[PDB]
């Protein structure tokens, strides 16, 4: 849903990004690691400034159970990612299982994700692909997120302060 | 031919829209906007002109 | 297939149900199974169509 | 599929509300019960009137 996503970012005269779940204190049993070759910044191997791709820690990838409850009086833009490795062996390597899987539900809606694991064409150096996934939390909703695997967690996600007569032009 | 020239508008009603069908909310709002502009447009300057060539 | 999760509470429930809908042809067939987590229809209907109608708030 | 379905029954001048498997012979094996408290009437825990939640017996 890009092309909606960039639908409701036009309208967005400002936003305020929020740290949800930050630090290592947030997720004190994974990390943030994985293949970061591909989105180098300035020659060094690294990841999304908004987005956490978690791997498991000690060998471990502990079901994760998160939630968000919006106390703000503004909507809340939340993205994630869930992670589709070229081979089998990748997604054992980060920890993750077989059986991942990633659920986001809201009092508004329930998405569930599956990893579907596949060859691809080489692009910009990688076999595996990325998909990226959104909602807008309204006020005094919760997010329940939960993963077994394959989560790329939101950092950054953000308030948004709605206006007219903006959008985007290349 | 003022009256004649109306079509009857046994057409949609209105459409409700999802949360990720906002494009299709919007395609569908500018669509009425846009008829909606130009049937003001047009009802209004018919009546003008109309008005005006009357009145000479 | 059924996606079980916990969900902020709406109305007293964790829980939810998705409804789903089709219209049926004359002389068409519905083949209707399950293995679990099924709603069944009563009073499904007839549909008798006209124009000019529709749904106002 | 709501809005379309709300599209759907604009154009329905009438209906004609069928049993389609309205009994427990429609459902011998099968009940009518789960969870009835958040739609409730006049009070009373129940179900939907046009679908049946069905559970094992
Ligand atoms: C990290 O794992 C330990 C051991 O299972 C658990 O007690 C602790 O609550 C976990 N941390 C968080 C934030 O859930
Ligand atoms: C940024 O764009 C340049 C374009 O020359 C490309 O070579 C580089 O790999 C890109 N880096 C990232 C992280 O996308
Ligand atoms: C109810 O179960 C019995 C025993 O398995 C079976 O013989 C009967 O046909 C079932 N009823 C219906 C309507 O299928
Ligand atoms: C019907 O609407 C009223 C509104 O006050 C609400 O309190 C009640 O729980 C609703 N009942 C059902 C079955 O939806």
């Amino acid at each position: 849903d890009y092309e909606e996503l960039r639908e409701q970012l036009s309208s967005v005269s400002s936003f305020e990004r929020f740290e949800i779940f930050p630090k290592e204190s947030s997720w004190p049993n994974h990390t943030v690691t994985g293949v970061s070759a591909s989105c180098s910044h300035n020659g060094k191997s690294s990841f999304y400034r908004n987005l956490l791709w978690l791997t498991g820690k000690n060998g471990l990838y502990p079901n994760l159970s998160k939630s968000y409850v919006n106390n703000k009086e503004k909507e809340v833009l939340v993205l994630w990612g869930v992670h589709h490795p070229p081979n089998i062996g990748n997604q054992r390597a980060l920890y993750h299982t077989e059986n991942a899987y990633v659920s986001v539900v809201s009092s508004h809606y329930s998405r569930r994700f599956t990893p579907e694991i596949a060859k691809r064409p080489k692009v910009r150096d990688q076999e595996g692909r990325i998909n990226y996934y959104w909602t807008l939390l309204e006020p005094g909703d919760t997010i329940i997120f939960e993963a077994n695997g394959n989560l790329i967690a939101p950092w950054y996600a953000f308030a948004l302060s709605r206006g007219f007569g903006s959008g985007i032009i290349t | 031919s003022v009256i004649e020239k109306m079509n009857t508008q046994f057409t949609a009603v209105g459409k409700e829209f999802n949360k990720l069908e906002r494009r299709m909310e919007n395609l569908n709002k500018k669509v009425d906007d846009g008829f909606l502009d130009i049937w003001t447009y047009n009802a209004e300057l018919l009546v003008l002109l109309e008005n005006e060539r009357t009145l000479d």
